[PDB]
RNA sequence: CCCGGCGAGGGGAGUGAAAAAGAACCUGAAACCGUGUACGUACAAGCAGUGGGAGCAUGCUUAGGCGUGUGACUGCGUACC
RNA sequence: UGUAACGGGGCUAAACCAUGCACCGAAGCUGCGGCAGCGACGCUUAUGCGUUGUUGGGUAGGGGAGCGUUCUGUAAGCCUGUGAAGGUGUACUGUGAGGUAUGCUGGAGGUAUCAGAAGUGCGAAUGCUGACAUAAGUAACGAUAAAGCGGGUGAAAAGCCC
């Protein structure tokens, strides 16, 4: 015999809506980061895009414990002659709240097409109102 | 119906009806074999042990096919150290059809 | 080799592999490293060594039944057809006859005949006991036969 | 100047696609003889539009 | 006498080629290429027949895991629970169970609880 | 009927001649016999009279039928090459090779 | 006979048992370059395999299972002497 | 050269100090097969073993037992135009060198067994010879004295002829 792997057309997957205002990023960007490859379903396979689509909504409204608000950096080169860009936690909320979450995530996923599959599930929104009424997204906690 | 029963030193979770692949026995190859270590029985009523097995839990089988696996190369090299081996394997099996579960 | 001494290249300066012959056995003509030269194949047998052998072959044709003892053996006149002729008598085929009183007309009508070989008991050797089928003795020739070996 | 190690079919293959020239698909017909010809070229025998100017 | 070894070779080269049947460029068609990726290819096929048994025992564990959080409880428990009460299933079951019969798994959760 | 026709030992490379070839494929005799018309190549010259060989081998000899004729399988190969010794400066000699192919070309419907 | 430059080369017809025995002429391997057919391949990084593996293309007997080809995605993996 | 002194995300516990109980984790160990190498002996007798304990990573190197090639003997026997060798595929089979049977090609030799003898097995030697790749349809086409148009020839003319 053999164990049963995941097959995509079969794989019946689901919404969900996660208000992320006062949750701490790494708390919460690990618990999507479970979803979203899917470990929480029992057929769960690590070659199949098993995971949920989750909506992250108020993603400015994060929290951050300590001085990381400041001390928080996020370095990224430009592939240029020395252009070394950085931003603070405050400057990147200000600037884009959605990146925040996004890179939190994107770090905790695995690398590779799948990885980058299932990034693809994550909507992140900085605003509480979102555009998938369609879906029915149940409210995940 | 479906049950779980070791046998080679291993589980296989077995119906009842269907055919099955296990490690070599020292029985003949049209006889039957009756497994008293049965592991699990699953029905309307899930029966499962607190104990070494069940209690009257047997499984009546009947041995079909005796055969040889397929080849498996097995090339043990180190690089640079002057050292090759090559050499073969097929492991042996018994095929078993169950008959019933109790 | 039949070829000149000469460096073909010099040894550095150009790129290729660094030779000094056309007759080295890694070039095509020229080489074979290890020639053989006429040599005398032939072993020493000793003297006991050799007689026991012919002894303990003799010896087994007793038990095989290959061994074919036989009176006054002598065709009449040297002609093949009488030989051919008289083996169907005697029961056989594929034969050495061997006799100590060598009469030429048995041999000459036995050249030709394949699966007869005639000898003189003087002559008998090793291969040729073992190979043949069945063996032909006249008395006078295992009288000396045995009175050879001893 | 000169290559580090060969490279394959595949990169061979990769670099002529192209090499594959065009073709016409856009032959002319004159108006008088009806012979095709390459677009304002004359005919091989002698005409453009409809109008011998050739001996 | 003297030994051609024409027929030999190609014998043995064939052989070789035919295990490479279907690696990428010279490593199938090419001999001395062919020969490398064929043996490589033998200590890979060694050296994963070992870790076949560990990738999917991983893979189980991780089934089990999240059966069971499902349920309410951690493998580690979940395990302990089992094992508390002399049950003998292995995990590659436990992970059949896990997908197929969920009321038969929803019991060995409860035959955990007790301990 | 198939109906084949080719030319062997063509003194034009296989390379070259193969480039051609691309333009006729699965297309009409008539229409491909414009294309090579007007084209301009060497192995234009040289493909069309095999191709024009094909279509009198084909009607003549077996099918018949120059309207419904369609060029299928037409392929180059790269024939035996004649090696010439060009000599380079400083005492080297270059052997460029003179190389040749067979051009084949079946006309079907 | 046919195309072709009263050519090179080819195609039919015909000799022969056989002309992928047609003068390069027995057999005709490999590298090498081709033509069709099946699958894969234009958001994806690395000794190019290996263990897993859906899909897809396909054959058998059965009324359900097996084999061959391909190999998306994924764990490990820095050639040989 | 770029965060670049947790492997990364990230963390106020996911850091630290101490106690306890869990689990994961190797080719370690146990489980179920299969093989070989040794040493005891039930007493069999030249050996299956009722067994028993045991070992089995390996360079230089030492020691065992084999596969295959060509050739000579058994062989004027035996297999072959009712298809040999060679080539090319497939399906079994052996722990391995390898074997066996058969469709296509090939169109004439082959060789069991057990012996005997070797020019006896190659991927490397900037190895030798041949063939074919690569860069690549890339550089170059040999003086910077210079060509142009018309008519002819011929399948075809920038280059030939006038
Ligand atoms: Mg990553
Ligand atoms: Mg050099
Ligand atoms: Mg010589
Ligand atoms: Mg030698
Ligand atoms: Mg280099
Ligand atoms: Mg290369
Ligand atoms: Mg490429
Ligand atoms: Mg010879
Ligand atoms: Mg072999
Ligand atoms: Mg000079
Ligand atoms: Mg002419
Ligand atoms: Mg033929
Ligand atoms: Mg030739
Ligand atoms: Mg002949
Ligand atoms: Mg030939
Ligand atoms: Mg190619
Ligand atoms: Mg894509
Ligand atoms: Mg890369
Ligand atoms: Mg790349
Ligand atoms: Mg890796
Ligand atoms: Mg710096
Ligand atoms: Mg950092
Ligand atoms: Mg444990
Ligand atoms: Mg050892
Ligand atoms: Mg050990
Ligand atoms: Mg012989
Ligand atoms: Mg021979
Ligand atoms: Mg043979
Ligand atoms: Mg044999
Ligand atoms: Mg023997
Ligand atoms: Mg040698
Ligand atoms: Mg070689
Ligand atoms: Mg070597
Ligand atoms: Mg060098
Ligand atoms: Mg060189
Ligand atoms: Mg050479
Ligand atoms: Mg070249
Ligand atoms: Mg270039
Ligand atoms: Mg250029
Ligand atoms: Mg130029
Ligand atoms: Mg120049
Ligand atoms: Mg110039
Ligand atoms: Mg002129
Ligand atoms: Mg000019
Ligand atoms: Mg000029």
């Amino acid at each position: 015999m053999k164990t049963f792997t995941a097959k995509p057309e079969t794989v019946k997957r689901d919404w969900y809506v996660v208000d992320a205002t006062g949750k701490t990023l790494g708390r919460l960007a690990t618990e999507l980061a479970r979803r979203l490859r899917g470990k929480h379903k029992a057929e769960y396979t690590p070659h199949v895009d098993t995971g949920d689509y989750i909506i992250v909504l108020n993603a400015d409204k994060v929290a951050v414990t300590g001085n990381k608000r400041t001390d928080k950096v996020y370095y990224h080169h430009t592939g240029h002659i020395g252009g070394i860009k950085q931003a603070t936690f405050e400057e990147m909320i200000a600037r884009r709240p959605e990146r925040v979450i996004e890179i939190a995530v994107k770090g905790m996923l695995p690398k590779g097409p799948l990885g980058r599959a299932m990034f693809r599930k994550l909507k992140v929104y900085a605003g509480n109102e979102h555009n998938h009424a369609a879906q029915q997204p149940q409210v995940l906690d | 119906m479906y049950a779980v029963f070791q046998s080679g030193g291993k589980q296989h979770r077995v119906s009842e009806g269907q055919t099955v692949r296990l490690e070599k026995l020292d029985i003949a190859t049209g006889e039957t074999v009756e497994f008293a270590e049965v592991l699990m029985i699953a029905n309307g009523e899930e029966v499962k042990i607190g104990v070494p097995f069940v209690d009257g839990g047997v499984i009546k089988a009947e041995v079909v096919a005796h055969g040889r696996g397929e080849k498996v190369k097995i090339v043990k090299f180190r690089r640079r150290k002057h050292y090759r081996k090559q050499q073969g394997h097929r492991q042996w099996f018994t095929d078993v059809k169950i008959t019933g579960i109790s | 080799v039949t070829g000149s001494g000469k460096k073909p290249w010099r040894q550095k300066g150009t790129g290729r592999a660094r030779s000094g012959s056309i007759k080295s056995p890694i070039w095509r003509s020229g080489g074979v490293t290890f020639a053989a030269r006429p040599q005398d194949h032939s072993q020493k047998v000793n003297k006991k060594m050799y007689r026991g052998a012919l002894k303990s072959i003799l010896s087994e044709l007793v038990r095989q039944d290959r061994l074919i003892v036989v009176e006054k053996f002598s065709v009449e006149a040297p002609k093949t057809k009488l030989l051919a002729q008289k083996l169907k008598d005697m029961a056989l085929e594929d034969v050495l006859i061997i006799t100590g009183e060598l009469d030429e007309n048995l041999f000459l009508a036995a050249r030709n005949l394949h699966k007869v070989d005639v000898r003189d008991a003087t002559g008998i050797d090793p291969v040729s006991l073992i190979a043949f089928d069945k063996v032909v003795m006249t008395a006078d020739a295992v009288k000396q036969v045995e009175e050879m070996l001893a | 100047a000169v290559q580090q190690n060969k490279p394959t079919r595949s990169k061979r293959g990769m670099r002529r696609s192209h090499d594959a020239l065009t073709a016409v698909t856009s032959l002319s017909v004159d108006k008088t003889s009806g012979e095709k010809h390459l677009r304002h070229h004359i005919t091989a025998d002698g005409y453009y539009r409809g109008r011998k100017v050739i001996a | 006498a003297r030994v051609k070894r024409g027929v030999i070779a190609r014998a043995r080269h064939k052989k070789i080629l035919k295990q490479a049947k279907g690696y990428y460029g010279a490593r199938s068609r090419v001999y001395r290429v062919a020969f490398q990726a064929v043996i490589k290819a033998g200590q890979y096929a060694y050296r994963d027949r070992r870790q076949r048994k560990r990738q999917f025992r991983q893979l189980w564990i991780a089934r089990i895991n999240a059966a069971a959080r499902q349920n309410g409880i951690s493998y580690s428990k979940f395990i302990n629970g089992l094992k508390k009460a002399s049950v003998e299933i292995d995990r590659k079951i436990l992970a059949d169970i896990a997908v197929f019969d969920k009321v038969a798994f929803t019991a060995l959760v409860e035959k955990a609880k007790a301990a | 009927m198939e109906t084949i026709a080719k030319h062997r030992h063509a003194r034009s490379s296989a390379q070259k001649v193969r480039l051609v070839a691309d333009l006729i494929r699965g297309k009409k005799v008539s229409q491909a016999l414009d294309i090579l018309t007007y084209t301009n190549k060497k192995a234009a010259v040289l493909v069309k009279k095999v191709l024009e060989s094909a279509i009198a081998n084909a009607e003549h000899n077996d099918g018949a039928d120059i309207d419904d004729l369609k060029v299928t399988k037409i392929f180059v190969d790269e024939g035996p090459s004649m090696k010439r010794i060009m000599p380079r400066a400083k005492g080297r000699a270059d052997r460029i090779l003179k190389r040749t192919s067979h051009i084949t070309v079946v006309v079907s419907d």
